[PDB]
């Protein structure tokens, strides 16, 4: 187990100890114990600490702040990550400068000490978010091994969506939380359950939960319709999942989905189930959410009445399971020769067993594609076209003064349709491996693995000037429209973002922002609504998109695109320094580039900062 | 914990300041900003800061007109509403809130009517 997960039965129970003494402070905990510093939230058991009463979505689900974790999102496709309102809330609350939390914490950092975030019930879960408030702002911006996090919770609601996961995989986090659930455990299943289902019954459960308030009275029928509920919205979510997971049925799948309201939290890292005789780990987040079905059904048809019982006392039952972990037998799912002893200890009906079998099939298959991926791009054959196309076409086409850029624009020699046939096979298997990825096909680490952000970025460096080109060559910017707008392939927008956010999340910023800043840098006078406006869909925004704001330029009075003009003209160094734009290519005589700026006015040219870069106009 | 005053009658041309407080850590860790609910339409955008980044932008009806402001040490938000417009007429919130993409710690508000 602690190969595995890399904490021992030390540290958990120091974590435990703390949950429990979290309940008797205010917000949080902080217990030293010499090289670790443990920081447990005290939990709250009222429907208001999950459910956001201002919320209006039907799970108090809210999309995170791209500024503030740029980290928890999709890259390629942008789409940003969805969090628990009421979680986030009250993590907030306790970041608040006046509960010394984060003074705290950066005492740790500065100190080297082992930071751990803990907590029972919902405070593991406002934990799992500091952990990710912590990774945003500290490990992520140096990251050492003495800064690496620990999230350990207990009976934790889920947090996050199917983004929160495959983001937390991208950065290899998920190995920092472990999420402890007893078997039958209903607070880790809440959360899957519409928020119009359990408005009646949620507050009398939660007053049951909480182990400080043994004053209402247990009501056997508000706990069953509750479990009832509970039960019917997670089996909805898990059987939707299951037929979605094997790409099968998409069509009803798709129109259901337009017409079917499922709960979008799911399991974040690794979870430990546990039972009287075995601790059952888990890492693929579908598996888990299958798991949390399966394992919580009746075995014989006379228990049914007896499973709602076990499944609020399994909540308080964790000191149990503490004391007698190192007793437990432990097997790891996932690296399992034969799954199908552990998940019949788990109450794991056949059915339940196979579609988790289903889910590490899957997950191997993604894995399979990856190795494969890596094959292709280590092969003679790739790198020799792309190979070919920096050493011999650009050195050729520089030779002729005119660019390779112009010559496929112009495609006059055999050579321009060559190195077309090799754009086009490149755009087939870039394109291939981003249909792979939009299916999510692919592992979460992919868009992180440095040697695929490398390779994209050579490519699009390469190639996007000649898709540019090609663009522009068969007049697609009159019958379409700008290359920016409607014709970009998506393909550069993923390699452009997967870079950018290698590069730049070390740092704590996003694209758009180091943009702005730089526009507003120019200093161009005009309002920033106005610049916003005037540079909207504009090329300047990733340097093998040079050639397009080239295109879209040319043709245009001065007066009317003077401002994306400036802008072009301010990021052409860093663009040749980072190796975005050939130098010995954009300033060639010949080049489409410089013959449109000669035109340009002669006052502006004199105090330009290409100036002095080609001659003037003798 | 989020608190609005300054609300008054008074008809076209007009300078008003509403000021907006809170109970909890607010000011530059939380990104400001100003909407208007105007009876049966939506609550249309006014304004917002960008917390402790000096970055702010006004929408249309307003461009220098309505200046807003915020203070740390009080922990609060200033509208300057000057040549008032009997369009204006609405119930103003102030709406601080970061970690989010939208806003969602709004307070009762205060009614401003213009008249002519």
């Amino acid at each position: 187990f602690e190969a595995l997960t890399g904490i021992n039965g030390d540290l958990i129970t120091r974590s435990w100890s703390a949950s429990k003494q979290a309940y008797l402070t205010e917000r949080y905990h902080k217990e030293e114990a010499g090289a670790v510093v443990i920081f447990a939230f005290q939990p709250s058991f009222s429907e208001k600490d999950f459910f956001d009463p201002d919320n209006k979505s039907s799970f108090g689900e809210i999309k995170l702040n791209r500024v503030q974790f740029p980290c928890m999102r999709k890259i390629g496709k942008g789409d940003v990550a969805t969090v628990n309102e009421a979680f986030l809330k009250n993590l907030e609350a306790v970041i608040d400068p006046r509960t010394s939390f984060q003074a705290s914490v950066e005492m740790a950092v500065r100190s080297r000490k082992q930071i751990v975030f803990t907590g029972h019930s919902s405070g593991g879960a406002t934990a799992i978010l500091a952990t990710v408030w912590y990774l945003e702002k500290y490990f992520i911006r140096n990251p050492n091994v003495y800064l690496e996090p620990r999230c350990v919770t207990f009976g934790a609601p889920l947090v996050g969506d199917s983004i929160f996961s495959h983001a937390l995989g991208r950065e290899k986090w998920s190995r920092f939380f472990v999420n402890f659930v007893t078997r039958f455990d209903i607070v880790p299943r809440i959360t899957l359950a519409r928020k119009a289902s359990v408005e009646e019954t949620l507050p009398h459960v939660l007053a049951q939960l909480d182990p400080r308030n043994s004053s209402v009275q247990e009501s056997e029928q508000r706990i069953t319709e509750f479990y009832t509920s509970v039960m019917r919205d997670t089996s909805t979510v898990a059987n939707q999942a299951v037929c979605e997971l094997t790409g099968s049925a998409e069509a009803i799948l798709e129109t259901l989905s337009s017409f079917l309201e499922l709960s979008p939290y799911r399991p974040a890292g690794t979870f430990v189930f546990s039972t009287e005789k075995r601790l059952v780990a888990v890492n693929n987040s579908d598996a888990i959410l299958q798991m949390l079905f399966y394992t919580c059904q009746a075995s014989d048809e006379q228990e049914w009445s007896l499973i709602p019982f076990r499944s609020i006392r399994d909540h308080h039952s964790y000191e149990e399971l503490v004391q007698s972990m190192g007793m437990k037998l432990f097997n790891h799912l996932d690296g399992e020769n034969s799954i199908e002893s552990s998940l019949n200890d788990l109450g794991v009906s056949t059915r339940g067993r196979q579609y988790v079998q289903a889910a590490l099939e899957e997950e191997k298959k993604r894995v399979e594609n990856q190795k494969k991926i890596i094959q292709v791009i280590q092969q003679e054959r790739f790198l020799k076209k792309l190979a070919w196309i920096e050493d011999e076409y650009k050195p050729k086409c520089q030779a002729h003064k005119n660019g390779y850029y112009d010559s496929f624009k112009v495609s006059n020699e055999e050579n321009d349709f060559k190195a077309n046939v090799k754009r086009a096979e490149l755009a087939g298997v870039f394109d291939e491996v981003l249909g792979l990825l939009k299916k999510c096909q692919l592992p979460d680490e992919f868009e992180g693995d440095i040697d695929w952000i490398k390779l994209a970025t050579r490519y699009r460096r390469l190639v996007e000037p000649l898709d540019i080109a090609n663009y522009h060559r068969h007049l697609k910017n009159e019958d379409t429209g700008p290359y920016m707008k409607r014709g970009r392939p998506t393909r550069y927008i993923y390699a452009q973002r997967g870079y950018e956010h290698h590069i730049l999340k070390p740092n704590g910023m996003i694209a758009e922002d180091v943009f702005w800043n730089k526009v507003n840098g120019l200093n161009l006078g005009l309002q920033l609504e106005e610049i916003q406006e005037t540079l909207k869909n504009s090329g300047s925004e990733c340097g093998s998109c040079f050639w397009a704001e080239v295109e879209e330029l040319k043709g245009k009075p001065y007066e009317e695109v003077e401002v994306r003009v400036k802008t072009l003209e301010g990021m052409l160094r860093e663009w040749i320094t980072a190796g975005e734009v050939d130098e010995k290519e954009i300033f060639l005589e010949g080049s489409t580039f410089r013959k449109w700026w000669i035109t340009l006015p002669k006052n502006h040219k004199s105090h330009s900062p290409l100036r002095d870069y080609m001659m003037d106009e003798i | 914990q989020l608190q609005e005053s300054g609300g008054g009658l008074v008809q076209a041309g007009g300078s008003l300041r509403l000021s907006c407080a809170g109970s909890g850590r607010t000011f530059s860790t939380y990104d400001m900003a100003w909407f208007r609910q105007a009876p049966g339409k939506e609550r249309e955008f006014v304004s917002s800061i960008s917390s402790s980044g000096g970055n702010v932008v006004y929408r249309d009806s307003v461009k220098g007109r309505f200046t807003i402001a915020r203070d740390n040490a009080a922990n609060a938000v200033y509208l300057q509403m000057n040549s008032l417009k009997p369009e204006d007429t609405a119930v103003y919130y102030c709406a601080a809130k970061w970690l989010a993409a939208d806003y969602n710690y709004w307070g009762q508000g205060t009614q401003v009517t213009v008249s002519s």
